[PDB]
């Protein structure tokens, strides 16, 4: 299966934007069948964002219209945050499902902290 | 760069129990799922245990379900591998290994990023 790749860490400045990178290199029998985004919440943690068969889903107040997972780029399912709040400090998950040509699902999970500065 | 020392190896007696610990340096232990594998003669390291970041999730090779318990304290660095119903053929040195990984992939060396240097266990009969 295709490694999930991303930085140990990202730092964003506090009411800007930043983009936590989670990148493959599409590989030959594997469909990506599910992503994930997830974050901390105390002692475990919680969906963000899923992509399925019927797009995406951002239910919770706190983050519908604020953040965007990147489309366009087959493997490229980062994550960008609009507006980051100092609450927004946490460690967050990019989680792919694929399907191979057998019908076995893979998945793979990887954890990015993020910091957040007060100015640039 | 996370460095991990593994610490409890030593010679025990088939049935009897043994104790591993793995201390994690740096103030980002929380970071990572934490894993055991191990290495016996002449053979490939293999899968032993593996334990979430938040210390509430576990993972086992089916070679030690039952008898071998992961256990984490993420304010002491630590991960700790509990052994008991010892067997000879679970003589190997024992290899402490942290990875970014959350949920899934636990069991596979590629997940982990960093690798202590190995303890050695011997079960003898």
């Amino acid at each position: 299966h295709p490694t999930l790749k991303t930085p140990e860490s990202v730092t964003g400045t506090w009411k800007g934007d930043v983009k936590i990178q989670c990148i493959y290199d599409p590989l030959r029998g594997y469909r990506q069948v599910l992503v994930k985004w997830l974050v901390r919440h105390g002692s475990d943690s919680v969906t963000i964002f899923l992509r399925d068969s019927t797009g995406d889903h951002i239910q919770q107040a706190k983050y519908r219209g604020r953040l965007k997972v990147s489309h366009k780029v087959p493997g490229d399912v980062s994550l960008q945050i609009n507006t980051l709040q100092m609450d927004d400090r946490n460690h967050y998950t990019c989680e792919v499902t694929w399907q191979t040509p057998d019908g076995n699902q893979v998945i793979r999970d990887k954890i990015i902290e993020l910091r957040v500065r007060k100015y640039n | 760069q996370v460095q991990l020392v593994e610490s409890g190896g030593g010679l025990v007696q088939a049935g009897g129990s043994l104790r591993l610990s793995c201390a994690a340096s740096g103030r980002t232990f929380s970071s990572y799922g934490m894993g055991w594998f191990r290495q016996a003669p002449g053979k490939e390291r293999e899968f032993v245990a593996a334990i979430r970041w938040n210390g509430g999730s576990t993972y086992y090779a089916d070679s030690v379900k039952g008898r071998f318990t992961i256990s984490r304290d993420n304010a002491k660095n630590t991960v700790y591998l509990q052994m008991n119903s010892l067997k000879p053929e679970d003589t190997a040195v024992y290899y402490c290994a942290a990875g970014r990984w959350d949920k899934y992939g636990s069991s596979f060396q590629d997940e982990y990023d960093y690798w202590g240097q190995g303890t050695q266990v011997t079960v003898s009969s």
